[PDB]
């Protein structure tokens, strides 16, 4: 199935952050409405923080993470969760090799902010 | 099938 | 039902992540083995990470996340999602006031690392 | 924080399903627009349906779950879980004792159907 | 990345109950340490709860899920969700044809039980 794709309320704000696990150097991408917002790059194997950043969901409220290591798309999976009906996270891991820890870039996106 | 009565 | 409690693998790393959205100073201690081993301190509106890091999950595996405005605590939500059986995120809200929208500070929490 | 309590789309069928697991006779209350919309009752503790129906989330999209066992109100524990941004569930747990295991009546709620 | 395999607390009784929405006759089988243990199967637009069965996770915990259409696979998504730390689901949808509705065969695990 599609992953990463993640249907936010239309003109609302939200954050997005991404964290590092791996030996690869980690590029992730976030687009609203199909276009590039966006851009993180960084390297961690401790989960180091490579980039966080306000956005806005815009018209179609369409919020797109992908996720490469030097070129190379990696392998995502994805959920959203709400707790109390009000606090909403859209949840994206990334795997770039072949031992599946799935934790080579981890992005987190929250809402609503403020 | 010829006419696309394939169902499930 | 308790909130904020979770139960990780012991003796595992484990990131855990703040932000802030609120107009008082978000106080965030998280507690391993019933001992503070991370404090945050912060006020945002605009979803800033106050604090990030990387802890252990101990002998227990006990983890817990408190919330605090100004010496009193914040109401928790809070929720467990994994993906692929392997990506873990351990999810929290609070709230510090009347509005409910419980993003005052959220806290979150991802293994396995590295 | 109340729990519960979800929003779904207007005018969206879903089903809505119950599950005993307690040696007290289980009652879920389903409200659509903060009507009663429909009435489970059963008993069990090796997880038996106990109740199963299709309903329409209606003009306001608001679901509530409340359950009680003999006139005694269960403590709630809920969220939302979204997958491949398409399919969703809303889940509860309750607990009528003090063993905390929050499964006397288990009720999962998913849309959409068809 | 796989879908629909969970790792369930070793010799634990857990509930499995599938659910129907499709005009395809759905066969739901679940695997326990890689050996089936349960199949349902049903055809129904409306939810029809196809199958409900408690099983045990046996010495390994492993539990699979795969969802046929007369004969072909149908694709899945998958997650598993904690609430208080405590009650668990392992939630299964899946796709047997074009629409990318992934309600074809809902499947939700639960436990603890009793
Ligand atoms: C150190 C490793 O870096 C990658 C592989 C290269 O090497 C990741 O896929 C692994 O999970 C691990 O973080
Ligand atoms: C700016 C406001 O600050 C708080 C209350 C004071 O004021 C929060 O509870 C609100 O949700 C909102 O972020
Ligand atoms: C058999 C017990 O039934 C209840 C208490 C009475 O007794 C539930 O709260 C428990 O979790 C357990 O299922
Ligand atoms: C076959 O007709 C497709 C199939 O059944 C439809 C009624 C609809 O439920 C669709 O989601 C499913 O894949
Ligand atoms: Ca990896
Ligand atoms: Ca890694
Ligand atoms: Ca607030
Ligand atoms: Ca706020
Ligand atoms: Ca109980
Ligand atoms: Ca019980
Ligand atoms: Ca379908
Ligand atoms: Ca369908």
């Amino acid at each position: 199935a599609t992953q990463g794709v993640f249907t936010l309320p239309a003109n609302t704000r939200f954050g997005v952050t991404a964290f590092a696990n791996s030996s690869g150097t980690q590029t992730v991408n976030v687009l609203v409405n199909n276009e590039t917002a966006a851009t993180f790059s960084g390297q961690s194997t401790n989960n180091a923080v490579i980039g966080t950043q306000v956005l806005n969901s815009g018209s179609s409220g369409k919020v797109q993470v992908q996720v490469s290591v030097n070129g190379r798309p990696s392998d995502l999976v994805s959920a959203q969760v709400i707790l109390t009906n009000e606090l909403n996270f859209a949840l994206v891991g990334s795997e770039d090799g072949t031992d599946n820890d799935y934790n080579d870039a981890v992005v987190v996106i929250n809402w609503p902010l403020g | 099938k010829k006419c696309k009565l394939c169902l499930k």
